[PDB]
RNA sequence: CCCGCAGAAGAAGCACCGGCUAACUCCGUGCCAGCAGCCGCGGUAAUACGGAGGGUGCAAGCGUUAAUCGGAAUUACUGGGCGUAAAGCGCACGCAGGCGGUUUGUUAAGUCAGAUGUGAAAUCCCCGGGCUCAACCUGGGAACUGCAUCUGAUACUGGCAAG
RNA sequence: UAGCUAGUAGGUGGGGUAACGGCUCACCUAGGCGACGAUCCCUAGCUGGUCUGAGAGGAUGACCAGCCACACUGGAACUGA
């Protein structure tokens, strides 16, 4: 079993890289409201097969570049 | 009012403004007497109040009260000042501490001796 | 490397030692890995005064931990008492 | 057996043609010390006449409160013009912790152990109005059971 | 527009009680019928019915004692602008237990007392005293 | 650390007998008990609620001989403990060694009992205890040591005690000059003209 | 730490007393000297200035100054307001953003329950032990209101599909 | 304080470290961060904790313990686990 995250592809232009947003809900520490927060991750893909809008499952791996420490596991709903 | 609003611009407490800036969080400060004079009080009351101008070790120059009946102070006297307004005397925000370096105690006092630097009478 | 030794707490003239296993480089009263007993040298009568978890004492020695002369004395004393 | 406490005396003025006419106003509160507390105002030209007119009014206009072993049934909030009041049933031994106006009302009422606090205007006449109103709008397990159409335990 | 229909129900109750109305009627819904059910079963209203199929209208017959409303206060807590969830050990009790809080749990909507005794917290829909 | 001032003045201020003298006489034949101390004594003040709360706490302190710092610490400890803070406060006061020795005969007053204690004349469980405020516990035996047992003050004190009311929660053997602290006193056991709720209120404001 | 000896023998000060706030009289000065945290007090009868007597509060300490929190619900999430006291933009359209009528299916994201790991020791708290007591030291507990993982619940919010 | 950024973002290959990595280099792609506050200015060691507060919070980081940084100021490397 491998820990994994799910998010959406906000940019796929880079060669073999993509940026994914793993937006999440979090209770506000003071005011109790549940707020959306987003975390952008540079993720590694081979073949640059992930298109923008795709929902993708990613995993954490060794450093692959100055800013990439996550890799793609698989695409969910590749329709866009 | 709305939570959303507070989440965008949190409540922001006002910073308390001090009443004794020349002391800069020091209980007492030392300073030299530049001039010693008397000033008229505010309109409701009436008297000749003893004050001094004081240059502090930190550069600040302030006016300070010289409480008590009688004082032997002149220019180039090094005194100690403490916090404390006089209200009916605008500008004077510090109180000279009797008993300090070149502040003599008030003569012939029996009550409140410790507030005026007066030794215990034999 | 890892050693089992006493850390002197308590107050002036009333020493109280806590036997702890720790990296020998850390300060006497500083970072330790696990506490495993105590030793009161000034406890009155009827008070146990010295209680040592001898099973963890074993685990750690089995893993190459050394033993102070004084904890070695404590361990031999407790083994003699019972 | 009724207990009476003078809460506040005040000097008012009427400034008639000739100048000022001074009079006094004594706000008092009587009570038996067992779920029964009557507060009363008293305006009179003299202070003794005022304390007495006020006692007299307070002695009538008295109400009952559903106490619970010297403490309240449940937390209660009170409201009137400027004065918001809040009272909570404390455990036994604490005593009465409250502002002066409330201290006097709760004391004469018989509330032995309560935590209270007044918010907004502490004007005594309105604090007393709001504490009285708070205690009066306070129901009891049996009365609430009757209202709700069940028994006591069925509330617990 | 209309964005909290549960608050709307609470308000229709409070306002009809204050206006000594014998009954009140509102557009129905499963969640409303479930709250009316808990309210009725706990004795804050007489009864309720739903009438119609395409636009089901729920009707609550209110309850009075001494020409007074049985429901002294009734307020929405968790609301669309601030959802309130509590754990089992944090469950409030209103009026020190004399009233009730309606809680929605993994096993449906029930009172605070019930959910406490059953060991499951949830979303605090409203308070009633 | 000890009040060395005149006693009957405190009693006059408190308008009541505080048991600060031996009891050989009638206190009203020893001072103008009702009259307040000082020149402005004949007139009574219209005393605010804060005044009555303060004067009541002062009354209790002056009875037992405890100064403010220590009395405040007693309050904090009574409050922390379970149960009524006021009753726990009076239990704590009544558990002091000086108090127990005074309610156990040996001393005409608490001042004498304190001097006996301080001067290494009292043992609890056969050990010399020399601090007045030592808290004695249920099932204790306090005794006068042999060398102090022949002091004539103590004999007189037990006689006067024989003329005073005998406290319930202590079992005293006067012959042996030996006594037992069977149990902590309840509130109903202790005088009913000491009030507590004022003291608890005074320390919350 | 214990024991022996002399002898009350070597050991009490500080602040305040108009209201807030517990505690008042006289004499001195006379809008001067002076006091003051605020309101204030003093112009010949001062409980407010100075002294005395008396009293109050603390006590080997007591006051003054500086700083933080509280009281201050006086930045209000708990827990405020906006007709006139400060406060609704001059009005409208509208992208982000916030919120969403009703029914069914599904999802386990939020949510809840349980378990596992972790949340250093010390500190706070509870029950005990040791110093003549306390301070102090110490034994054992909970608590660290959190995070992560795993297994469960379908009420509510969210997603997807059909209405 | 509204834009900031050319080793900057990524890829291929070479070198280098105990180790992954623009860590470095040559080439290619022209990116990457930013209203959920990037860049810039002022201030500041961080935490267990301390004080206060009913609580939520507010202020704070002396002593004890854990971590970081520094050793006249600015750089560099050697020996060595
Ligand atoms: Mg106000
Ligand atoms: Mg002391
Ligand atoms: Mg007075
Ligand atoms: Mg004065
Ligand atoms: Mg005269
Ligand atoms: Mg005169
Ligand atoms: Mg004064
Ligand atoms: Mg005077
Ligand atoms: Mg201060
Ligand atoms: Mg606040
Ligand atoms: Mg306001
Ligand atoms: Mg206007
Ligand atoms: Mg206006
Ligand atoms: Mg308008
Ligand atoms: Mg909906
Ligand atoms: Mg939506
Ligand atoms: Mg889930
Ligand atoms: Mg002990
Ligand atoms: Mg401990
Ligand atoms: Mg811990
Ligand atoms: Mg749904
Ligand atoms: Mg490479
Ligand atoms: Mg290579
Ligand atoms: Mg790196
Ligand atoms: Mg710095
Ligand atoms: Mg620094
Ligand atoms: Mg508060
Ligand atoms: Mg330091
Ligand atoms: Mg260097
Ligand atoms: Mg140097
Ligand atoms: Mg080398």
């Amino acid at each position: 079993k491998i820990r994994t995250l799910q998010g959406r592809v906000v940019s796929d232009k880079m060669e073999k890289s993509i940026v994914v947003a793993i937006e999440r809900f979090v209770k506000h520490p003071i005011y109790g409201k549940f707020i959306k927060r987003t975390t952008k991750l540079h993720v590694h893909d081979e073949n640059n097969e992930c298109g923008i809008g795709d929902v993708v499952e990613i995993r954490e791996c060794r450093p692959l570049s100055k800013t990439k420490s996550w890799t793609l596991v698989r695409v969910v709903e590749k329709a866009v | 009012a709305t939570v959303n609003q507070l989440v965008r611009k949190p409540r922001a407490r006002k910073v308390a403004k001090s009443n004794v800036p020349a002391l800069e969080a020091c209980p007492q400060k030392r300073g030299v007497c530049t001039r010693v004079y008397t000033t008229t009080p505010k309109k409701p009351n009436s008297a000749l109040r003893k004050v001094c101008r004081v240059r502090l070790t930190n550069g600040f120059e302030v006016t300070s009260y010289i409480g008590g009946e009688g004082h032997n102070l002149q220019e180039h006297s090094v005194i100690l000042i403490r916090g404390g307004r006089v209200k009916d005397l605008p500008g004077v925000r510090y109180h000279t501490v009797r008993g300090a370096l070149d502040c003599s105690g008030v003569k012939d006092r029996k009550q409140a001796r410790s507030k005026y630097g007066v030794k215990r009478p034999k | 490397m890892v050693t089992i030794r006493l850390a002197r707490h308590g107050a002036k003239k009333r020493p109280f030692y806590q036997v702890v296993v720790a990296d020998s480089r850390n300060a006497r009263n500083g970072r330790f890995i696990e506490r495993v007993g105590f030793f009161n040298p000034i406890a009155s009568e009827k008070e146990e005064g010295t209680r040592l978890d001898l099973d963890r004492i074993a685990h750690w020695v089995g893993q190459g931990a050394t033993i102070s002369d004084r904890v070695a004395a404590l361990i031999k004393e407790v083994n003699k008492a019972a | 057996e009724l207990q009476e406490k003078l809460i506040a005396v005040n000097r008012v003025s009427k400034t008639v043609k000739g100048g000022r006419i001074f009079s006094f106003t004594a706000l008092t509160v009587v009570g038996d010390g067992n779920g029964r507390v009557g507060f009363g105002y008293g305006k009179a030209r003299e202070v003794p006449a005022a304390i007495q007119k006020a006692m007299e009014k307070a002695r009538r206009n008295m109400i009952n409160v559903a106490l619970n072993n010297g403490t309240l049934q449940h937390p209660v909030k009170g409201v009137h013009t400027g004065s918001r009041v809040f009272m909570q049933p404390a455990s036994e031994g604490t005593g009465i912790i409250a502002g002066g106006a409330m201290r006097a009302v709760l004391e004469v009422a018989g509330v032995h152990n309560v935590l209270a606090k007044a918010y907004g205007s502490t004007n005594p006449i309105n604090v007393v109005r709001a504490t009285i109103d708070g205690l009066e709008n306070m129901n009891s397990p049996e009365m609430v059971a009757a209202k709700r159409g069940k028994s006591v335990e069925e509330i617990l | 527009s209309m964005q909290d229909p549960i608050a709307d129900m609470l308000t229709r109750i409070r306002n009809g009680q204050a206006a000594n109305k014998a009954a009140v009627t509102m557009p129905s819904s499963k969640l409303k019928v479930a709250i009316a059910n808990v309210l009725k079963e706990e004795g804050f209203i007489e009864d309720f019915k739903v009438e119609g199929d395409t636009k089901p209208e729920l009707e609550l017959t209110l309850k009075y004692f001494q020409g007074k409303a049985v429901v002294e206060s009734i307020q929405r807590v968790s609301r669309p602008g601030l959802r309130i969830y509590k754990r089992k050990d944090e469950l409030p009790k209103v009026m020190a237990g004399l009233g009730i809080a309606v809680v929605s749990t993994s096993k449906g909507v029930m009172t605070d007392r019930a959910a406490r005794q059953a060991g499951l917290g949830g979303e605090i829909i409203c308070y009633v005293a | 650390a000890r009040y060395l001032g005149p006693k009957l003045k405190l009693s006059r201020r408190e308008g009541t007998d505080l048991f600060l003298k031996s009891g050989v006489r009638a206190i009203d034949t020893k001072c103008k008990i009702e009259q307040a101390p000082g020149q402005h004594g004949a007139r009574k003040p219209r005393l605010s609620d804060y005044g009555v709360q303060l004067r009541e706490k002062q009354k209790v302190r002056r009875i037992y001989g405890v100064l403010e710092r220590q009395f405040r610490n007693y309050y904090k400890e009574a409050a922390r403990l379970k149960g009524n803070t006021g009753e726990n406060l009076l239990a704590l006061l009544e558990g002091r060694l000086d108090n127990v020795v005074y309610r156990m005969g040996f001393g005409a007053t608490r001042a004498e009992a304190r001097q006996l204690v301080s001067h290494k004349a009292i043992m609890v469980n056969g050990r010399v205890v020399n601090i007045a405020s030592y808290q004695v516990s249920p099932n204790d035996v306090v005794s006068i040591r042999e060398k102090a047992k022949k002091q004539s003050r103590v004999k007189a004190a037990l006689e006067l005690a024989e003329q005073r009311e005998k406290p319930t929660w202590l079992e005293v053997d006067a012959g042996k000059m030996e006594g037992t602290f069977k149990r902590k006193p309840e509130r109903s056991d202790l005088s009913a003209d000491i009030n507590e709720h004022l003291i608890v209120e005074l320390y919350s404001k």
